[PDB]
RNA sequence: CUCUAACUAUAAAAAUCUCUCUUCUC
């Protein structure tokens, strides 16, 4: 190998707060938690890809800083029950992860799709608005 | 009066379907009338490959390719502008729409 | 912390917004010219011309 | 230099040695450099004039209006809130005193003077409302160069008579001392402020 | 309407020895003298600042360089 | 004379709660002087001003009077300073007025002082003013303690 | 008389309404 210590980063874009959480290739230990909502006030763009991209940047730091250089991304919208799409930060928070240095490698997808599993929220006309 | 020959379900001859959630407004519409999509793009946008492709190793990554399946209810259809209103002898065609890209 | 980049236009993609007076633009920084992004400049402009950018990665989206 | 005799005998300084054009027989235009190569070709340094009023072809079509000598538009903006409107002999003579006084304070002749200022005066990331309805807000967005030279120069002239307005000061001084504050980065010029507010409100709503 | 002005008279009228001995010092060093940077000295009303501006060009203390009216220009000796 | 901030330096520092008077609402949201400072005009954002989206912002902002308020950043190379209103904790806004009030009041008594011997404000903060706020952490609660144990 | 390829993301609130309907044959 080429001296390069994979990281892992698990990024989490569900339509509100994207979530940047950098973990060890044993994925049980954590680094650098960041998430969009630290990056930004008005609380309208948790997920906006403005605030994904300064969580990244700052992630990115935190993982030079400790020296995690490359970095294994995993992409994981909300799936399960509630609308299975990725959010509209992720996508830049993984830009901004491959930009900042960091080697970026084996992006996957994660995201939990059940089997006919647990009636939704909204009743059965669902969301009237 | 019969707006459709097909009711619109695409059921004819089934009894009854199971209900599949909309996907945006959660609203439970048979399979049939739960107009589909299969929305088939990359993991990563078509904007930022050449970042994603210059800062990697295993050169000339497959860059998987993200699948998932989208069930509208047909109010969020219309409104999301996945389907659009026709004219009357134009609901005849059923044929995809003229092939997006070629 | 000066990351001003000036960046040449190179092809407008039209004119955006509700307000419709903000045009999507090509600009492709000026060292190192093999780099291309869309972004949103208000005011009129054509090819040719070298915009300055605050940030560097900020890539658009259609304005509503 | 180059006696010329004539019946009708022209002053001395004006036959002598003018294969020189000159903005207003005294500032000269050649040597005259923009530091950012961003705004350069929307300022008209290349073609010296003799006098800052010609009205030519400058806005029936798209892009003509950049050419003007950018002293001419200096002089054309200066005449706002014109009540005065027109009278823009009046306009050439405060122009030509305040270039006067930034040739006495600081003497760096004078045109380099307008030229730094209308660079820093311009902002280069600036806001538009996007908000629909619901959440009333504004966007992030960057200047085209033509439309930062532009609002530079509106917020100089602005900040002049601001400056200007129930005070002893000429407005020939008040444009002056805009100039001056706004050729180096002194906060206290009302124009390079504004440029700062709204480049802050920016970066506030990216 | 209201005294929102609160100012005082903020300058003076008539010359007395110490603001005529502040202004003949203060006649060189000065790279640009107006009637309006006189009246910034808080030393002059201004009518009878141009009396003192016309007063300075008598033995050449501070050169002009343009006369037009309703503003002056005036620069140090040198 | 109305000048010399109660506080420690000449421009205020970042991530604080203070409290400032309205003068205008033109474009974009408030300018405002600092009555929990010395002169500087502050901004706040109408996006960092309403927590509710509103009709007209006039009936939240009631130009002329006090109001509760944050400094984020701090322009400390030419004088800016980032400030909201809504960046307050709901129970800190009473601490806020209260810390205002505490300060104010020690203010007047240094006006009278300065106003009788005609020394300028700064000089009897300078003197007086900081270090009982370093003894005692305030020049309120050293002004307590002054009254009963000299 | 020969072909099987990519693509985006909006739903603030908006209630109410009184007249009077008046002709076709060369
Ligand atoms: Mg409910
Ligand atoms: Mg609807
Ligand atoms: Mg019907
Ligand atoms: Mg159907
Ligand atoms: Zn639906």
């Amino acid at each position: 190998d080429n001296s390069q210590v994979f990281g892992v980063a698990r990024i989490f874009a569900s339509f509100n707060d994207t979530f940047v959480h950098v973990t060890d290739l044993s994925g049980r230990e954590t680094i650098a938690r960041v998430t969009g909502g630290m990056k930004v006030k008005a609380d309208r763009d948790e997920s906006s890809p403005y605030a994904a991209m300064l969580a990244a940047q700052d992630v990115a730091a935190k993982c030079k800083e400790v020296g995690i250089t490359a970095v294994h991304i995993k992409i994981r919208a909300t799936g399960g029950t509630r609308s299975k799409t990725p959010g509209p930060g992720g996508q830049a928070a993984l830009r901004a992860l491959a930009r900042s240095g960091l080697r970026i490698g084996r992006i996957e997808d994660v995201t939990p799709v059940p089997s006919d599993s647990t009636r939704k929220k909204g009743g059965r006309r669902g969301r009237r608005l | 009066p019969k707006k459709r020959a097909s009711n619109g379900r695409n059921k004819k001859g089934r009894g009854h379907v199971k209900p599949v959630r909309c996907v945006n407004c959660s609203r439970s519409v048979p399979k049939d009338k739960a107009i589909k999509r299969m929305a088939i793009r990359n993991i990563v946008e078509a904007a930022a490959i050449r970042d994603l492709s210059e800062a990697s190793v295993y050169a000339e990554y497959a860059l998987p390719k993200t699948y998932n399946k989208l069930h509208y209810c047909i109010s969020c259809a219309i409104h999301a502008r996945i389907v659009r209103v026709r004219s009357r002898t134009d609901r005849r065609i059923r044929a995809p729409p003229q092939r997006p890209r070629f | 912390k000066t990351p001003v980049t000036l960046a040449k236009v190179i092809k407008v993609l039209g004119r955006t917004g509700s307000r419709g007076g903000v045009t999507q633009v090509r600009v492709e920084f000026l060292e190192d010219t093999t780099r291309t992004i869309v972004r949103n400049v208000k005011g009129p402009v054509r090819e040719g011309d070298i915009l300055v950018l605050m940030e560097s990665e900020r890539e658009a989206r259609r304005l509503r | 230099f180059v006696p010329v005799e004539l019946a009708t005998t022209i002053p001395v300084e004006i036959q002598q040695a003018q294969q020189e054009i000159k903005l207003f027989n005294k500032w000269s235009f050649e040597d005259v450099e923009v530091k950012d190569a961003s705004l350069v070709d929307y300022i008209q340094i290349s073609k010296p004039i003799y006098v800052a009023h010609t009205a030519g072809r400058y806005a029936n079509k798209r892009f003509r209006k950049a050419q003007c000598p950018i002293v001419e538009r200096l002089t054309n903006s200066l005449m706002m809130n014109g009540r005065n409107n027109g009278k823009k002999l009046k306009a050439v003579r405060i122009v030509k005193h305040t270039l006067e006084i930034i040739n006495v304070l600081t003497d760096q002749n004078p045109l380099q003077v307008v030229v730094d200022a209308i660079i820093n005066s311009g902002p280069r990331e600036d806001t538009t409302r996007v908000g629909g309805g619901g959440a009333a807000r504004r966007q992030a967005v960057d200047v085209s160069p033509l439309r930062r030279v532009n609002q530079s120069i509106a917020l100089l002239t602005i900040g002049a008579r601001e400056a200007a307005f129930r005070n002893i000061k000429t407005i020939a001084e008040t444009l002056a001392e805009e100039l001056i504050n706004a050729a180096k980065g002194s906060s206290t010029s009302y124009a390079i402020k504004k440029k700062d507010e709204l480049e802050r409100v920016a970066k506030s709503n990216r | 309407s209201k005294k929102s002005h609160k100012d005082k008279a903020k300058h003076a009228v008539v010359l007395d020895q110490d603001k005529f001995d502040r202004i003949m010092k203060e006649a060189p060093t000065y790279r640009y003298v107006s009637v309006s940077v006189l009246v910034d000295r808080f030393k002059l009303g201004g009518s009878l600042a141009r009396v003192a501006l016309r007063h300075l060009e008598n033995e050449g203390i501070i050169k002009p360089v343009s006369k037009h009216s309703k503003q002056a220009i005036y620069t140090r000796a040198t | 004379t109305s000048h010399c901030r109660f506080y420690e330096n000449k421009y205020p520092e970042i991530d604080d709660i203070v409290m400032v008077n309205v003068q205008q609402i033109a474009e974009m949201g408030a300018y405002v002087k600092l009555l929990e400072y010395d002169n500087i005009e502050g901004m706040i954002l109408l996006s960092e001003l309403s927590r509710r989206r509103i009709r007209s912002i006039q009936k939240l902002i009631r130009v002329g009077k006090n109001d509760v308020a944050v400094v984020l950043r701090v322009d400390k190379e030419k004088g800016y300073i980032d400030l909201s209103k809504r960046r307050v904790s709901s129970e800190d806004i009473i601490k806020c007025e209260e810390k205002y009030q505490k300060s104010k009041t020690v203010h007047s008594i240094l006006r009278y002082c300065a106003e009788k011997f005609q020394i300028p404000l700064e000089e009897l903060y300078k003197t007086i003013a900081w270090p009982l706020s370093r003894k005692f952490g305030h020049a309120y609660e050293a002004f307590k303690l002054s009254i009963i144990d000299e």
